[PDB]
Parts: C-alpha cells; sequence; structure tokens
DNA sequence: GCGCAATCAGCTGTGACTACCT
DNA sequence: AGGTAGTCACAGCTGATTGCGCT
C-alpha cells in the first residue's frame, strides 16, 4: 500500500486538517502524477473556478485517459473541489487552505517548520553523517534480527507486540518467543524504504489504539521527510504524545538522539527516504554480493545456495531446488526479482535491462512448477438422466455461487463442499415437487 | 475438419505454459508500458520472429 | 572449512585486505581465482592469469579460473619464474594469499626441469641435470623394463639413459605420479642433424592478436613445446597450425579426423604456406601421391593404428614413415585423442613437438586429464565473449525453445521405458510444427539453415515431409560434397539437414540459423561443435526439446559448457504467429496416425 | 529514473533594464528575477531528482547564479540573489560594447549540461532543456557562434526554449525551430510568471499531452560574411559555402585558405 | 576383355541402457 | 544396502570384391 491509497480512505476532515501544515502539502504534491502537478501549478494563482470543459480541453483527445485518472486522483485527495459556478456550469478551484499552505511552502511566509536551532548553540556531543548512517543501519539490522528471533537482538516489548499486530510473527504460547510467519519472510524480502513505509502505515492504522493524533503524526513525519541530513532540530514545541512517537522512531533508527531528555534530534538518511547496490548477477545463475553483514547473507541464502564467503564477498548459486524451497517458504518469484533488481550493483546498471532476461524467465518458470497441479475439493454430480434436469440444477448452483467446474456435453458438474447440502436439498425438493 | 482444427489448436497452443500465463496476463498491468527504455530493451532481446 | 550454511567459508584464512579494493582478484585456499572484469587493470590481470591458470568459467562480469599442477607447469615453462608469479599474485590479491597456495605453487614449480625427454637418431632418451634423481627412480619397477638391454650405465658427458620406444606412454604416466613431470622442448634453432625444409608462409596472411599471443606462448624462449591450443572453428584455427609449421621449419605431419579434413588441411597449406605440390603428400589410400620423400604429410586417424592386415603400398609407406624424426606433429580435433586406438598413434610415430588443436576440449569419461601427459599442457584457451565482442566471431543468439508433448504421444512415452521412447519425443508433432515454422520464417527472411538431427530413422520422415535435401550419412562421397557445395551459392535452396555428420571439423559453408533436434544425451562436445558451425546478432541458433521428457534434462546438462563459455540460452515458450499460417499435423487424425508408423519399428 | 535538468538563461543587459526602469513601467528586472526564481522552485518541486541551473548574461560575461518555505529553496534563492547583486553592483561599463553575450551563455550552459550528464548513473537518462528569456536586441555579430551552439545542442538532443519580452530575435526562433523547442513572445510583461508556468514548465514528454500555442513565423535570413548583416538575396561561394552580399571576382575565404 | 567406380566386411569412436558381487 | 563390461543406435575409416562402360 502507498500513501495515496491511505489518503483516499481518510475522512474529508482529516484531509483538511492535514493541509494545515506546509510540509504536508508539498509531500502530497510530489506524489501526484506528472500531469496533475502542472494543473496544480497553473491553478496556483487563481481566485476563481474554471469550467470543467476548459480544463479538459488542455490535454489532447488521445491522452484523455491519463487526464481522467489525474482528475479522479485529485478529487479523491480533495486537493480541489467542484464549485457550483453560476449558469449551470461546474467550476474547479483548488482548496484555499491547501493553496495557501503550498504558496507558503514555495514562496515563503510565516514561521519556520522547526522552532529554532541556534538557541542552544553547537551540540556538545554532535556526531557525523557516517556515524548516523552506521547507527541507523545497526538499528535496522537489530530490528530485522529480532524478526528472525536471534538472541543477539533485544528490543522493547511494545515493538514485539506491534510486529505481532502486523501479522509478521505469532505467539502461540505466552512466554515463549514468537515465530516468524510467511508474511514475515515476504516483508523481509521487501526493500527497506518499502519496509519503512509499510511499518509506518501499520503504525498509523493502529495509532487509534494508543490514542495518538493521526494528523500530528503525519505532519511531523512529512516534516522529517524534507529535513536536511546532518542538521538537528529542537524537540520542544511538540505534545507529549508526539514525544512517544519520536522515541519509537529513535528506537527504529529513523532519528538519532543522544538521550531521552535531550532537546536535539538528528534526522538520518532513512528518515529522508521515508517519503518515497552490491549484488552482481551472472548469466550462469551466480550471485556475487559485496556485503559483510549477516542480514544480507541470510536474505540471499533464503532463495539461493551459498558457495563461498570471502571476508568482503559472497558467492552464491541460484539453483532450482533453492528457489523451490524459498517459494514453499512463501516468497513469490516477483518479490525475488524485485529484490535482485533493487540491490543490483552499479556495474549491472549499464545493461538494459539490468537483470538478464534469461535469469528472470527461469525464476518465473521455476515458480510455476510448484502450482502445476490445481486442487479444489468438491462434490461431483453425474447421475443426470435428462439434459433439461441438469441445466436447472447447474443454474441453481451458479445462483448459489458454489459451482467449480461444469461440462454440459457430458452433464457433469462440481460443487463446493459447503454448497453440497444446499444443492442436495434443492434436488430433493424438485423431485418431490415433480 | 474445422472443429478438429480448433480442438487441436486449443490442445496445442495452450497445454502447459498458457493455463497460468494467460491468467496472469488477465491479472496484469493492462495499462501502458513503464518506460520507453523497457520497450527498447525488450525489442533488442526479442527474436526476429517474435517481433512480427 | 566451516559449514554453517553448507558453504566453504574462508573469512579467517585470508584477511590481508589492507588498502583497500584496488586489486580485482580473489584467491582460494584449496585453489580458485575470481577476477573482476570491470576493472581498469582487467587486460593485464587477464594476461597474467591466462599464462598461469586455465579458466573454468568466463561470464560477463566475474571470471573464475582454476589453479592446477599442469597450469603451473605451463606457467614455469614460459620465462616466468617462481618469484615473479608469487610476487605478482600477492600484488593483486586484495585478500592475501593463503598459506596453502604458496606451498602448493612452490612444490609444483620446483620439479619442472629436473627430468627431460629427448629424441636423437630415432632413439628416445631421458636426461636429468641432477644425477641423484636417476637413482631415485631406479627402484621403480615400471621404469626398469624400458631399458634394453638394461642400459648398464649409459655413460654420457648429466646422466641419461635410453627407454623403450613403445612404452613411452607408461613412463610419461608414471613420472607425474613420481612428481617428476617430463618436458617436451624442441630447440629447432640448432639441430644440424635433421633435414630442415624450405617451407615459408607468404607474407600476406595476417593473423589476429589472440593468435599472436597463442603463438608467442608456444615459442617462449626460442624453442617449441608440445601443447594444446583451443580456438573456435569459425575463428582462425588452421592458420595457427600453418604458422607453427612454418616457424618450426621441419618435416610436418598433420593428422585429421575425417577423409575430407585432409583435403581441408592441404588447401590451407596451399593457400598460406607457398609449398610446392611435390613436397605436399596425402596418405589416405585414395591417390597415393608418392608420400615417400616428402616434406609435409597429411593423413587421418584410424589408418595409422590399424591392428589388421594393411595394404601392400600402405605397409611400405608406414615402414618408411616410422624410420625418421618428425617436426611439429599436428593433431586436429585433439579432444578425441584419448581413445583405445588413437592413444597408441602417438607411440607409433616419432616426433619432437606434438601440437594439438581443437575447438571443444570438453569430453566425457574424464579422459581429458590423460591428455595432459599424452601431448602436453593446455597452452591457450581463447575467451569467446571478448572474441565475439571484437566482431570477428558472429554473436549467436542462443535459444532453447521447447514444445509440449501431444496427448497422443505422452501416453506412449510414459507407457514404454526400454529404450523405445527416443522416437516418441524425437517425432513430437508440436516440435515438428515448431521446426517447420522456423524453417519457413528463416527462408522468408533468407537465412541459411542447418538442421542437425540424430536418429536418422526419424530424420527420414522429418525431411521427406518438407521435401528438402538431407544427408543420411551412409550415402556416398560425391552426393554429400555436391549438396554442400550447391547449398551455399544457390538462392533457390538454403536449408539442409545433417545427421551426426557435421559433428566434426568439415567445410560446411557459412550459415546463420542452426536447429538441432534429438541429439545425443549429454554430449557437450557435440553441441559446442554444432554451435561452432554457425559463428565465423548476425546469427542465432535454436534447440528444440520436448517437455516432461528426458530431452529436457539432456538439454539442461549439455548447455553447461556454453554457459561456462559465456553464452545464455533464452527460453522461448510461445512462437509468434504459430496459427497465422497452416502447418503440418494441423488436425489430430494425422497425429494419431503417426503413432502407428513411429511404433512400427519393433526392433526385437 | 526520470531526471530533468533546466538551465535558465537570463538576459541581464544593463542598458535595456535601465531603460525599462526609467519607463517606470509595472515590470522591472526585480520582478523578472523573482519570476525566474519561482519557476526554478516549481521545477525543483516537480520532482526530487530535478536539477536547476541559472546563468545570467551580461555585457562583461556570463555569471553562474547557481522561514516558512523549503530549506533547499531558501538556500538556492539566497545564492541567486547574492550572485545577481554581486554581478550588477560590480558591473562597470568599460567600453562601447552593448550587445548581449547570449552565445557565450548558451555555450556555458551546454558545457554545464555535458558535465552533469556524465555524473549521472548509467541507469538513468538525464533529459536536459535550456530556457532563454530575451530582453535586449539580438546580436548579429555572433551569428556563426550562435549557429554552432544550436547545432551542438541539436546533436546532443537538448531543447532550447525562448521567451522574448520586447523584440523578437531571429536567432532564438531558429534555435527553437531546429531544436524543437517552444518560441513565445510575452504580450504583457507583468504576467511573465504565469506564461512561464503555463508553457515552459512541463517537460518534453508532458508537452505531448498538453496543447501549446503553434510556432511563430520563423525567419531564416542569412548573415553576410563581410557585413554580418541579415540578407534575403546574396551571393554564395560554391566551394567554401561562404555568403556574400555583393558579387566579387574572387572569393575572399578561398583566397585565405591555402 | 580391361579399367574405374559402387558396394560390403570388419574394426572403431561416442554416448547411453542394463544384469551380478563387497 | 550401491557400481562397470556387454549391448545398441549411428557415424567414421580402410581392406578387399563386383557388376558397369566400349571412338
Ligand atoms: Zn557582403
Ligand atoms: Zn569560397
Amino acid at each position: 500500500r502507498n500513501l495515496q491509497e491511505f489518503l483516499g480512505g481518510l475522512s474529508p476532515g482529516v484531509l483538511d486538517r492535514l493541509y494545515g501544515h506546509p510540509a504536508t502539502c508539498l509531500a502530497v504534491f510530489r506524489e501526484l502524477p506528472s500531469l496533475a502537478k502542472n494543473w496544480v501549478m497553473r491553478m496556483l494563482f487563481l481566485e476563481q473556478p474554471l469550467p470543467q470543459a476548459a480544463v479538459a480541453l488542455w490535454v489532447k483527445k488521445e491522452f484523455s485517459k491519463a487526464q481522467e485518472e489525474s482528475t479522479g486522483l485529485l478529487s479523491g485527495l480533495r486537493i480541489w473541489h467542484t464549485q457550483l459556478l453560476p449558469g449551470g456550469l461546474q467550476g474547479l478551484i483548488l482548496n484555499p487552505i491547501f493553496r495557501q499552505n503550498l504558496r507558503i511552502a514555495l514562496l515563503g511566509g510565516g514561521k519556520a517548520w522547526s522552532d529554532d536551532t541556534s538557541q542552544l548553540g553547537p551540540d556538545k556531543h554532535a556526531r557525523d553523517v557516517p556515524s548516523l548512517d552506521k547507527y541507523a543501519e545497526e538499528r535496522w539490522e537489530v530490528v530485522l534480527h529480532f524478526m528472525v528471533g536471534s538472541p543477539s537482538a533485544a528490543v522493547s516489548q511494545d515493538l514485539a507486540q506491534l510486529l505481532s499486530q502486523a501479522g509478521l510473527m505469532k505467539s502461540t504460547e505466552p512466554g515463549e518467543p514468537p515465530c516468524i510467519t510467511s508474511a514475515g519472510f515476504q516483508f523481509l524480502l521487501l526493500d527497506t524504504p518499502a519496509q519503512l513505509w509499510y511499518f509506518m502505515l501499520q503504525y498509523l492504522q493502529t495509532a487509534q489504539s494508543r490514542g495518538m493524533d493521526l494528523v500530528e503524526i503525519l505532519s511531523f513525519l512529512f516534516q522529517l521527510s524534507f529535513s536536511t541530513l546532518g542538521k538537528d532540530y529542537s524537540v520542544e514545541g511538540m505534545s507529549d504524545s508526539l514525544l512517544n512517537f519520536l522515541q519509537h522512531l529513535r528506537e527504529f533508527g529513523l532519528v538519532f538522539q543522544r538521550k531521552r531528555k535531550s532537546r536535539r534530534y538528528y534526522p538520518t538518511r532513512l528518515a529522508i527516504n521515508l517519503s518515497s547496490g552490491f549484488i552482481v548477477v551472472e548469466t550462469n545463475y551466480r550471485l556475487y554480493a559485496y556485503t559483510e553483514s549477516e542480514l544480507q547473507i541470510a536474505l540471499i541464502a533464503l532463495f539461493s545456495e551459498m558457495l563461498y564467503r570471502f571476508p568482503n564477498m559472497v558467492v552464491a548459486q541460484v539453483t532450482r531446488e533453492s528457489v523451490q524451497q524459498a517459494i514453499a517458504s512463501g516468497i513469490t518469484a516477483q518479490q525475488i526479482i524485485h529484490f535482485l533488481r533493487t540491490r543490483a550493483h552499479p556495474v549491472m546498471l549499464k545493461q538494459t535491462p539490468v537483470l538478464p532476461p534469461t535469469i528472470t524467465d527461469q525464476i518465473r518458470l521455476w515458480e510455476l512448477e510448484r502450482d502445476r497441479l490445481r486442487f479444489t475439493e468438491g462434490v461431483l454430480y453425474n447421475q443426470f438422466l435428462s439434459q433439461v434436469d441438469f441445466e436447472l440444477l447447474l443454474a441453481h448452483a451458479r445462483e448459489l455461487g458454489v459451482l467449480v467446474f461444469e461440462n454440459s456435453a457430458k452433464r457433469l458438474m462440481v460443487v463446493t463442499p459447503a454448497g453440497h447440502s444446499d444443492v442436495k436439498r434443492f434436488w430433493k425438493r424438485q423431485k418431490h415437487s415433480s | 475438419g474445422t472443429s478438429s482444427q480448433a480442438e487441436a489448436a486449443r490442445i496445442l497452443a495452450a497445454s502447459w505454459p498458457q493455463n497460468r500465463e494467460d491468467e496472469e496476463k488477465q491479472k496484469l498491468k493492462g495499462g501502458p508500458k513503464k518506460t520507453k527504455r523497457e520497450k527498447k530493451a525488450a525489442a533488442s532481446h526479442l527474436f526476429p520472429f517474435e517481433k512480427l | 572449512k566451516v559449514d554453517e550454511y553448507g558453504a566453504k567459508d574462508y573469512r579467517l584464512q585470508m584477511p590481508l585486505k589492507d588498502d583497500h579494493t584496488s586489486r580485482p582478484l580473489w584467491v582460494a585456499p584449496d585453489g580458485h581465482i575470481f577476477l573482476e572484469a570491470f576493472s581498469p587493470v582487467y587486460k593485464y590481470a587477464q594476461d597474467f592469469l591466462v599464462a598461469i591458470a586455465e579458466p573454468v568459467c568466463r561470464p560477463t562480469h566475474v571470471h573464475e579460473y582454476k589453479l592446477t599442477a599442469y597450469s603451473l607447469y605451463a606457467a614455469v615453462s614460459v620465462g616466468l619464474q617462481t618469484s615473479d608469479i608469487t610476487e605478482y599474485l600477492r600484488k593483486l590479491s586484495k585478500t592475501g594469499v593463503p598459506d596453502g597456495i604458496m606451498q602448493f605453487i612452490k612444490l609444483c614449480t620446483v620439479s619442472y626441469g629436473k627430468v627431460k625427454l629427448v629424441l636423437k637418431h630415432n632413439r628416445y632418451f631421458v636426461e636429468s641435470c641432477h644425477p641423484d634423481v636417476i637413482q631415485h627412480l631406479l627402484q621403480d619397477p615400471v621404469i626398469r623394463e624400458c631399458r634394453l638391454r638394461n642400459s648398464e650405465g649409459e655413460a654420457t658427458e648429466t646422466v641419461s639413459f635410453e627407454v623403450k620406444q613403445e612404452m613411452i606412454e607408461e613412463l610419461q604416466k608414471r613420472c607425474i605420479h613420481l612428481e617428476y613431470p617430463l618436458l617436451a622442448e624442441y630447440d629447432f634453432r640448432n639441430d644440424s642433424v635433421n633435414p630442415d625444409i624450405n617451407i615459408d608462409l607468404k607474407p600476406t596472411a595476417v593473423l589476429r592478436p589472440y593468435q599472436e599471443k597463442s603463438l608467442r606462448k608456444m615459442f617462449g624462449n626460442g624453442r617449441a613445446r608440445s601443447g594444446v591450443i583451443v580456438l573456435p572453428c569459425g575463428a582462425g584455427k588452421s592458420l595457427v597450425g600453418v604458422t607453427a609449421a612454418c616457424t618450426v621449419r621441419k618435416r610436418c605431419l598433420v593428422l585429421g579426423n575425417s577423409a575430407v579434413s585432409v583435403e581441408q588441411w592441404k588447401a590451407q597449406f596451399k593457400m598460406w604456406s607457398t609449398i610446392d605440390d611435390s613436397q605436399i603428400c596425402r596418405f589416405t589410400s585414395d591417390a597415393k601421391d608418392k608420400p615417400i620423400g616428402c616434406s609435409v604429410a597429411i593423413s587421418t586417424y584410424s589408418m595409422l593404428g590399424h591392428t589388421t592386415k594393411r595394404s601392400w603400398e600402405a605397409e611400405r609407406v608406414m615402414e618408411w614413415l616410422k624410420t625418421q624424426e618428425w617436426g611439429l606433429m599436428i593433431l586436429d580435433e585433439v579432444h578425441t585423442i584419448p581413445a583405445k586406438m588413437f592413444r597408441r598413434v602417438l607411440t607409433i610415430v616419432q616426433a619432437h613437438c606434438k601440437l594439438g588443436l581443437t575447438a571443444t576440449l570438453v569430453r566425457e569419461d574424464d579422459k581429458i586429464v590423460d591428455l595432459n601427459f599424452l601431448i602436453g599442457p593446455k597452452l591457450y584457451e581463447a575467451n569467446w565473449m571478448e572474441l565475439q565482442n571484437n566482431g570477428y566471431i558472429a554473436k549467436v543468439q542462443c535459444a532453447e525453445v521447447w514444445c509440449p508433448m501431444s496427448p497422443e504421444f505422452y501416453r506412449e512415452y510414459v507407457a514404454i521405458k526400454t529404450k523405445k521412447r527416443i522416437l516418441l519425443y524425437t517425432m513430437n508433432p508440436n516440435k515438428f510444427r515448431a521446426c517447420q515454422f522456423l524453417i519457413k520464417f528463416h527462408e522468408r527472411r533468407n537465412d541459411k539453415i542447418i538442421v542437425f538431427a540424430d536418429n536418422v530413422f526419424a530424420l527420414k520422415e522429418y525431411a521427406i515431409r518438407l521435401n528438402k535435401p538431407y544427408i543420411y550419412g551412409p550415402t556416398s562421397q560425391g552426393e554429400r560434397m555436391q549438396i554442400l557445395q550447391n547449398f551455399k551459392h544457390n538462392p533457390k535452396i538454403n536449408t539442409i539437414f545433417i545427421s551426426k555428420v557435421g559433428d566434426t571439423s568439415f567445410d560446411l559453408p557459412e550459415a546463420n540459423v542452426l536447429i538441432q533436434i534429438s541429439s545425443h544425451g549429454g554430449s557437450r562436445r557435440q553441441e559446442a561443435q554444432r554451435l561452432g558451425r554457425v559463428l565465423r546478432y548476425n546469427a542465432f541458433f535454436y534447440s528444440l526439446v520436448s517437455q516432461d521428457t528426458q530431452e529436457m534434462a539432456y538439454s539442461t546438462k549439455r548447455q553447461r559448457f556454453l554457459v561456462d563459455q559465456g553464452y545464455s540460452f533464452k527460453v522461448i515458450t510461445k512462437l509468434a504467429g504459430m496459427e497465422e499460417e497452416d502447418l503440418a499435423f494441423s488436425t489430430k487424425e494425422e497425429q494419431q496416425q503417426l503413432l502407428q508408423k513411429v511404433l512400427a519399428a519393433t526392433d526385437l | 529514473d526520470e531526471l530533468n535538468l533546466l538551465v535558465i538563461v537570463v538576459d541581464a543587459n544593463p542598458i535595456w533594464w535601465g531603460k525599462q526602469a526609467l519607463k517606470e513601467s509595472q515590470f522591472t528586472l526585480s520582478k523578472c528575477i523573482d519570476a525566474v526564481m519561482v519557476l526554478g522552485n516549481s521545477h525543483l518541486f516537480m520532482n526530487r531528482s530535478n536539477k536547476l541551473a541559472v546563468i545570467a548574461s551580461h555585457i562583461q560575461e556570463s555569471r553562474f547564479l547557481y522561514d516558512g518555505k523549503y530549506e533547499l529553496l531558501t538556500s538556492a534563492n539566497e545564492v541567486i540573489v547574492e550572485e545577481i547583486k554581486d554581478l550588477m553592483t560590480k558591473s562597470d561599463i568599460k567600453g562601447q560594447h552593448t550587445e548581449t553575450l547570449l552565445a557565450g551563455s548558451l555555450a556555458k550552459a551546454l558545457c554545464y549540461i555535458h558535465r552533469m550528464n556524465k555524473e549521472v548513473k548509467d541507469n538513468q537518462e538525464m533529459k536536459s532543456r535550456i530556457l532563454v528569456i530575451k530582453a535586449a536586441e539580438d546580436s548579429a555579430l555572433q551569428y556563426m557562434n550562435f549557429m554552432n551552439v544550436i547545432f551542438a545542442a541539436q546533436k546532443q538532443n537538448i531543447l532550447i526554449d525562448a521567451c522574448v519580452l520586447d523584440s523578437d530575435s531571429g536567432l532564438l526562433q531558429q534555435a527553437c525551430d531546429i531544436t524543437g523547442g517552444l518560441y513565445l513572445k510575452v504580450p504583457q510583461m507583468p504576467s511573465l510568471l504565469q506564461y512561464l508556468l503555463w508553457v515552459f514548465l512541463p517537460d518534453q514528454d508532458q508537452r505531448s499531452q498538453l496543447i501549446l500555442p503553434p510556432p511563430v513565423h520563423v525567419d531564416y535570413r542569412a548573415a553576410c560574411f563581410c557585413h554580418r548583416n541579415l540578407i534575403e538575396i546574396g551571393y554564395v561561394c560554391s566551394v567554401c559555402l561562404s555568403i556574400f552580399c555583393n558579387f566579387s571576382p574572387i572569393c575572399t575565404t578561398c583566397e585565405t585558405a591555402f
């Protein structure tokens, strides 16, 4: 799920409250399609609505589908609203609050997003960008290891409960550590920015359980997205509810902070990417990974056979058996292809496409091997003496929506086990009624 | 006959690797291509008889 | 050594990763080399690794080479010394050489020049610089039979003694087991005993740089050593042999596989060596152009190793031939040297240098290891990917398109198992339709087509159905020659069928399309040879297999040599416009009729 | 994977802007600079990977100009303001030169685009375009250099868009027509920003979707070698293809070549 | 009647399938 | 409870026989 899908399902009041922050409006704007952005920019300095036909005539006829999609997305996001123009026409004008906040974010005005930074002067224990990146990577690796369940990863109980709520892991028995499910493997195979966004969406969905304001959290997250790397900001100016969210982000590695009582916080590279190579793939089904961390080694070994582990290199072979085992574990071939494409070494970027077509085709064909046979439990009816009798029962089964397979030539039909009783009762009644 | 031709075509052209590929295509992108670069790479990597 | 994930990890073994990644190479403790191709020093590292090790796979990004004792013997044969190779390997390691390779390299390179084999006055001698090693091997029972009569001391000058001529292969096999490998060096610069000939190649036949490198490695310090050069058939292979023969400047003997390859070699010599026809002779019991008193002789296998009664003229020719030394005995298609009767051929003639040429060094029965001592070390292994990148080798777009088994055939395929299922998946109607569609398409686009098809019983009905020329193989000599001659320069006919006949080095003309159906089981040599008949996307070749049959496994296991060479086999599952036009076996009636005629064999 | 680079060339000729200021009109150089900055901010807001460059042309040379709003835009606007203040305040008229060095600014823009293209990762294509706003009169002395710049831009497939304010320039029309760019003359100077956001803001791929004004009547009058003046009928040598206004018994260029 | 080319016998290479002892 | 000499298919070669052509 993406940002637009979540925003579409929100109530109009929540969307209106979201636009009150200049950072939120910019984040929504950058998620719009290319055609929509031009329309928004054109209507930026308009105080009167425009006719729908006039807006529609801007784009050529051949590209009308894209225009319709952009208009529908804008209406769903409530960026602009249809206005009852005098004379029976419908006028389109941007939301005044959204337009004002967008102009403030672009032209300028009001106060800064953050309170201040030079009030406390230079930081006594300021870190460096490589140190922040190392801290974020260590936190993310600790989280992912705790997903696996290694004793080396120790996190808060609230994080474990949140992971359980996300469905990644289940605790069959209290006290014993939870076991990661197939959805956990699929999430692990996902790209890190995708993983961060999915986790944040789950947090937003479950925030109502903790009594936290969705609008404030979204605005703060969007503000963090546009923050400059290596520059700190004042913690003060936020509610105590936002303090818990900030501490959770610090636990997740998005934001660095020396102490809980500290008034400074340093956004990391992960936080910036929240708004949105080391593997060399060879035609002989070999992966050469330039990684040292156990996380990438485990991820690669999930769907491949390891051969050599040099201190700064991993040589693995993608075999049919390993891919079949990984798919039986619950990972689809598309996820594997996407993971390989994302971690692609910069050298492979020259090739078009980056991943050789033969390897992707072979992986997809290996995926189809497991599901060659289709199994559907049901009850077969083959005792039809008359063609007309078969047709009526087939129509009744289709009405009940329990039909699986039909064959009018041989008068054969298959029904679901749940619907077998209903069809049997109907057939008994029809004979009695006859 | 004409019916035999159709039956043989149905048996052959869609025996193993179509009963799932066609279903996936029915549940696929549907819309336009991602980028023009993808189409160029596909045309380069496709055989001459697959581009006609 | 550790098996945490089933992978041999050597993280602790080689930690010397000082600063920091500039060396594009990785070493293995037991033995292996990984080279990064995307490096500014790629060419120099490749040249260094070629001279010291043989490749095991050459994909587009990360090459993998293997370190072997024979590779180190070849490296030390060239002017490279132990110190130089060790210091340059340590120079480009990026991880540090493990202390299992330096000892291995030292042990391999110490015993190189201790034992030498020489030929003089039609007599084989073994000479050693250090007299002690002779007494070291004196107690070996196998060696003692070579001397006759016991060769009491053979006092010369440096201690040497005579060996039995017909038992040279046994001592060659024993010496490597004794860690004293033999070396075959021919110092042709100063002989004064052998009658050198006036052969001299014309100064108009230029050669490519890789051929220059191969020849330069052949003649490292002014002498010629026995070795094997592997080059594609489309590339220049006969030119290398002709240049080597001219440089050796001695009486040359060329051995081919077929009775037509001798004519090919004669044509190559007449084209690029400027040799009078009196000196050139062909000894294949066809014309007998007075082989007695000749400079260059060309013949074939299965004629020098006859165990039966021989022709009167042939007997005298062989008697004359077995009474003088030979310079640079050239063997063609060296891959099929380790045979029951082909091995003794090298023992039936006497020569100083034995140069073997081939395109497909892969062979089953793991008998290629024997070729290391039968002739010599693998000298040069051309990189096919960079060879085709220069444009001198056609970039063939490999395809592995399979066809589903028709229902009328899969029942019989699963019903029978006693070797009778070959015809069932060989004559698959879907594969037949795919082949016909490919033939029609590539004829419409005007491409020369060669269709390889073993199991000629199936090929009969496969070719007569389309009414196209085919080569049964046991037909005649003139018919095949004329068919192949008119195949090239004729617009009306541009497609031919070959049944296991083109699985060697022939004079087949240039073609762009190759379609192989129902070849041998796991013959990587056969598939590589068939691919070699196309290169010379300029061209592309297809392989048709039947799904859910042993042919799938055969195709999977036979393409590994080519993927090691760097080729990728794209899988084609649907043929565009298959139903656009009409093809054979359109209806089920003829498909089910085919069952009777394909089961009509009943070879019982 | 779609990267767009926009280079904005600003005609900062002091004479024309001084005359405009003396006119006491509603449009001044300050408003033009503000409109350029707003257009750059919009271009940067269109996508994260979008790159912006601003070059101001002057009689002397070409200057590389590059609370509550975006942080990067705040830094970007301050740098442009500081550069334009430094260029204009320290601009001292030394000589009788009055024509704008438009060709040199375009050459610098091409060099900058070439530099930026190499730094791009091979997985992404950097679509680049050049937008020029013209205020002063066109210079006929730089005809050959301008044509060379146009051909170099066409070779690398770089769009050139001209936004004429006061007087139409034939060179800009030729550049727009050859390179496939958009040529537009501003009817009302105060509405410049709306025109820029409505016409030149979309990229080439988006311009296909939208409907845009048809190209204006592009002229192709050639420049004489010995006069450097636009002409309609003239004499052209058949060897060196040089163009002369009047007939000559001997070609000067061919005489020069030996 | 002699001479040249077609034909077969015998042996071998290549790759794969199959029936009895550590 | 797990592996190699015969055997089969399909080609090659050379060593003879063996019917066909005749200004
Ligand atoms: Zn003139
Ligand atoms: Zn001239």
